[PDB]
């Protein structure tokens, strides 16, 4: 009963699209290159 | 006499 | 995720979510009243079997991994044999400890079977 | 002096050798987490029983990696009970992060199977011996675990039975012979002799 | 001049001592490759066995070079600055191997004897090779340091000069106990440890009687190899009429391949008992 | 319900990680030496942390020793004898003046740095695998019985018992925010708290057995996760999916610690073929193998301005790269 709660509370979540998710990995990974010692 | 060496 | 599913007098598990050859699989049984006990045991490919000396001579388990299911057969059955029947797997690939367990991640619901 | 008082210390970890003991509830494991300490020979063993986790071993195991010997104590009175014992010792045998350390095994409560057979394996009754009853049943509790132990991983560790019974006093000495042949061979292997 | 020898007795002298010194400086220098190279024979364990093989390389090189080539003519070639250098460090590389032969005998009487006791450390392991090296080059310090190069008519000699005794006290001491640390000692030691080592020890069984055997051998030919060396050393002090011909000096070149001889066995031993010495062999050449 | 789930992240599915990173140069090939070698440990080590200061690092060793060390001078400032010799965690504390460690005694005991101890917590029954500071009051905890544990040291009890976990919990991150923390657990999955809230936030289930190690990406939306089915995978909080899968078909062996730099471009990973890996976190490729150590890789830690990482295996060894 908890474990099919808490999957149901899961469930409605906010999920944006994965190339957004991409992008802005993408625009993190790139903002720091000069703080990058390797 | 020979002067042998160790 | 991972997911074992049993169903069945032939036994069938369907495993999905990882790759199927390259784990070494189990059969568990459950009889009321008593704790867990290992049935046999298939390798992934299929020679070191090994079964329990009660039920040795009798089972035939055996693995395919194009269907991704397990399945074994039963012929001359007890009255002893009535119990619950799951399959698992031990978690370390190309190697097996928690099989026999109270608690398990890697194991299915199981079936109850009675003759 | 940090460092000069670790060297001393060093000594304490080197004379002192650790054994780690498993078995079940109904083996006398506690007859023969806990910590006990024993000095024989002038050489002190310390010997591990590891009960405060789950029934889950896969994880904190991988511990006990550089321990001397492991102690494995079975039940051998209740037929019902040695099954678990064998799939315990086949698992510990082919472990990836236990093949390198060696098993020592006793085989408990010797009395009480003499008593019970005084009053399961469908192999026993094609078995030949290699007060006569005894015998062969004694003997067919040990070659059920030495076929285990002697299927694989041969050459890299080895296997010591014992049959001993909960009023028994001389456990001591057994287990230090063993553990001597233990990291005799050992030693041979280091200083290439073999 | 006498001890002239012919050119055919020479010729087979410097066959079997070239012969001698290309095993022994091949099988020395990869040992030192294999323990020292190859990082997981690297231990604690072996530190002997490095001191050893350098010991025996330096012993077989130089030593038995420089007296081979010493000892054909009697004619000394390379001055008086390396007849003290040859006076002083090959006898202590002597020394220092038969010292650690010993040293390895007694680690392996204490671990196969008591393997519960735990092995030495670095530290004590390098503080070990010190005294052993020290204490050798204090034992040679008196011929090195007595050394001196004369000049007679067609001949120039490599001599031990120590100051004169009306009864020649001080070199017949220093040979007494030359002869005492260097023969006698190490061999009872080597023997009792070696004894009481293969009476505990004598399928893996048969490895077992393959130790004891090869530590028979070893034990037996150190007897052998080391016996006419200081007979022949204690010698003058006994009879000292026999230094009249070349009969003398084919009994020099003699002792001296015999003593030399002790030199190639250690890679043959540790190429017979062990697998992974087989294979550095192997991948060496 | 959970086949909804499944649809829905199913139509997430827009297009790879792979496919977004193609207009970039990769990296290349990343090579350290090893600048300094500890050797002052007797037994095998498990467990290691670095210090905000970047200097000094703390090591943990199942002899009883917690080593406190010097980077620089390549020697130790302070040693300590543990009452207990197996211990399986430690992480030093950002203030510099706390040392925490933990293993199958069941006690989570905290030392201070301004040596004797200072405190004992004993509130889990199983063995700690990992412990994490937020702040010099708080401290979070994990164990192998299912259950994380975040304790005020002032009171020595338990705030907030996060129980969603089936199987053993082994490692745990934290965020640079403070607020929330993603764990990894022997079931095959990950999955987010909040400490204030005290219940789990998202599930995340990839993988296909132990989960051993985890580390947040430091813009603390991502995280890789390392597990005994020789693979690595990448995940988003938002989107709820697997990124990447770093993954070779020639490494069939453990993963057991993880760490990121301070750009988050190499996540570095220690491997169980007694060596370890660097990884480009976008074009999933191998950068370069680290291989120094004789045993097999228990403990790994990235500076947090990136100028060194620390690497330890059970051969009693603690290496610096660079």
């Amino acid at each position: 009963r908890k474990l099919v709660e808490q999957l149901k509370m899961e469930a409605n979540i906010d999920r944006i699209k994965v190339s957004k998710a991409a992008a802005d990995l993408m625009a993190y990974c790139e903002a720091h290159a000069k703080e990058d010692p390797l | 006499q020979f002067f042998g060496l160790m | 995720q991972v997911q074992l599913q049993e169903s069945g007098l032939r036994l069938s598990c369907a495993a999905s979510g990882f790759t199927f050859s390259n784990y070494k699989m189990n059969w568990v049984r459950q009889a009321p009243g008593k704790g867990l006990e290992w049935v046999s045991d298939i390798s992934q490919s299929g020679a070191s079997i090994s079964y329990t000396g009660s039920v040795k001579g009798r089972f035939t388990i055996s693995r395919d991994n194009a269907k991704n299911t397990l399945y074994l057969q039963m012929n001359s059955l007890k009255p002893e044999d009535t119990a619950v029947y799951y399959c698992a797997r031990c978690p370390a690939p190309f190697t097996c400890f928690d099989v026999t367990s109270t608690t398990y991640a890697y194991r299915g619901q199981g079936t109850q079977v009675t003759v | 002096g940090i460092e000069k008082q670790l060297q001393k210390d060093k000594q304490v970890y080197r004379a002192t050798h650790r054994l780690l003991l498993l078995g079940a509830d109904n083996s006398g494991k506690s007859t023969i987490i806990f910590e006990t300490k024993f000095q024989v020979d002038k050489v002190n063993f310390h010997m591990f029983d590891v009960g405060g986790q789950r029934d889950e071993r896969r994880k904190w195991i991988q511990c006990f990696n550089d321990v001397t010997a492991i102690i494995f104590v079975v039940d051998s009175s209740d037929y019902n009970r040695l099954q678990e014992a064998l799939n315990d010792f086949k698992s510990i045998w082919n472990n990836r992060w236990l093949r390198t350390i060696s098993v020592i095994l006793f085989l408990n409560k010797q009395d009480l199977l003499a008593e019970k057979v005084l009053a399961y394996f469908p192999e026993f009754a094609r078995y030949t011996t290699p007060d006569p009853r005894v015998t062969r049943a004694k003997y067919f509790i040990r070659d059920e675990f030495l076929r285990i132990s002697t299927a694989s991983g041969d050459g890299r560790h080895y296997c010591y039975p014992h049959f001993t019974c909960a009023v028994d006093t001389e456990n001591a000495r057994r287990i230090f012979n063993d553990c001597k042949d233990i990291i005799l061979q050992m030693n041979l292997r280091e200083y290439n002799l073999v | 001049n006498q001890f002239v020898q012919p050119a055919w007795q020479i010729v087979l002298w410097a066959a079997a001592y070239t012969v001698i010194v290309v095993t022994s400086v091949v099988g020395n220098v990869v040992v030192m490759w294999i323990i020292l190279a190859h990082k997981r024979m690297r231990t604690v364990t072996n530190y002997f066995l490095v001191n050893l093989a350098f010991a025996e390389a330096s012993m077989a090189a130089f030593n038995t070079v420089v007296n081979f080539t010493y000892a054909v003519h009697n004619e000394w070639y390379y001055g008086l600055f390396y007849c003290k250098f040859h006076n002083f460090f090959p006898i202590a590389a002597v020394f220092a191997s038969i010292y650690s032969m010993t040293a390895v005998a007694f680690d392996r009487y204490m671990a196969i004897i008591h393997p519960l006791q735990p092995r030495l450390s670095a530290t004590a392991t390098k503080v070990v090779i010190c005294v052993i090296w020290v204490l050798a080059l204090l034992l040679a310090f008196p011929q090195g340091y007595y050394s001196t190069t004369e000049t007679m008519p067609s001949r120039v000699v490599c001599m031990i000069e120590w100051p004169e005794h009306p009864n020649k006290i001080y070199e017949k001491v220093y040979h007494i106990c030359v002869t005492v640390l260097i023969y006698f000692l190490p061999l009872l030691v080597i023997g009792y440890a070696y004894t009481v080592v293969g009476i505990t020890l004598w399928e893996q069984v048969s490895a077992k009687r393959k130790v004891v055997k090869m530590m028979i051998v070893v034990v037996c030919t150190f007897a052998i190899c080391w016996l006419p060396f200081h007979i022949f050393f204690l010698l003058p002090y006994i009879n000292p009429d026999l230094y009249l011909k070349k009969f003398i000096q084919q009994v020099y070149l003699a002792i001296m391949w015999l003593a030399m001889s002790s030199t190639m066995y250690n890679p043959i031993i540790y190429c017979c008992l062990n697998d992974r010495f087989r294979l550095g062999f192997k991948h060496a050449f | 319900l959970k086949n909804q789930i499944r649809d829905a992240r199913k139509a997430c599915a827009d297009a790879t990680l792979s496919q977004i990173t193609n207009n970039i140069d990769p990296v290349g090939r990343i090579q350290m030496r090893t600048r300094r070698t500890l050797r002052g440990h007797l037994a095998k080590i498990y467990a290691m942390h670095w210090g905000t200061d970047s200097r000094l690092l703390v090591s943990a060793s199942q002899d009883g020793k917690l080593i406190i060390w010097d980077s620089y001078t390549t020697n130790k400032v302070h040693a300590i004898p543990l009452r207990s010799s197996w211990v399986m965690t430690c992480a030093y504390a950002p203030s510099g003046n706390y040392v925490a460690c933990g293993g199958l005694d069941n006690i989570c005991s905290i030392y201070n740095l301004k040596v004797r101890v200072s405190r004992e917590l004993a509130g889990h029954t199983g063995y700690l695998s990992c412990c994490r500071f937020l702040d010099d009051n708080q401290i979070v905890t994990s164990s192998g019985d299912t259950t994380c544990a975040l304790w005020d040291i002032e009171t020595g009890q338990q705030t907030t018992t996060f129980t969603g976990h089936t199987g053993d919990v082994m490692s745990l991150s934290l965020a640079p925010d403070t607020r929330l923390f993603v764990s990894g657990a022997c079931d095959a999955s990950a999955k987010l708290w909040d400490v204030r809230e005290g219940m789990c936030r998202q599930t995340f289930t990839g993988h296909e057995s132990d989960i051993n190690a985890i580390c947040f990406f430091p813009n603390g939306n991502a995280f890789a996760t390392g597990s005994d089915d020789a693979t690595c995978r990448l995940f988003d909080l938002r989107a709820d999916q697997e990124l990447m899968t770093y993954s070779h078909d020639n490494i069939i062996c453990g993963i057991t610690s993880v760490s990121f730099s301070k750009s988050g471009r190499l996540l570095l990973a220690g491997y169980d073929d007694f060596n370890c890996n660097v990884w480009d976190a976008l074009k999933a490729d191998r950068a370069g193998v680290l291989a120094g150590h004789d045993n097999r890789v228990s403990c790994l830690g990235v500076t947090d301005d990136g100028m060194a990482v620390a690497t330890g295996s059970w051969d009693s060894f603690l290496k610096i790269w660079n």
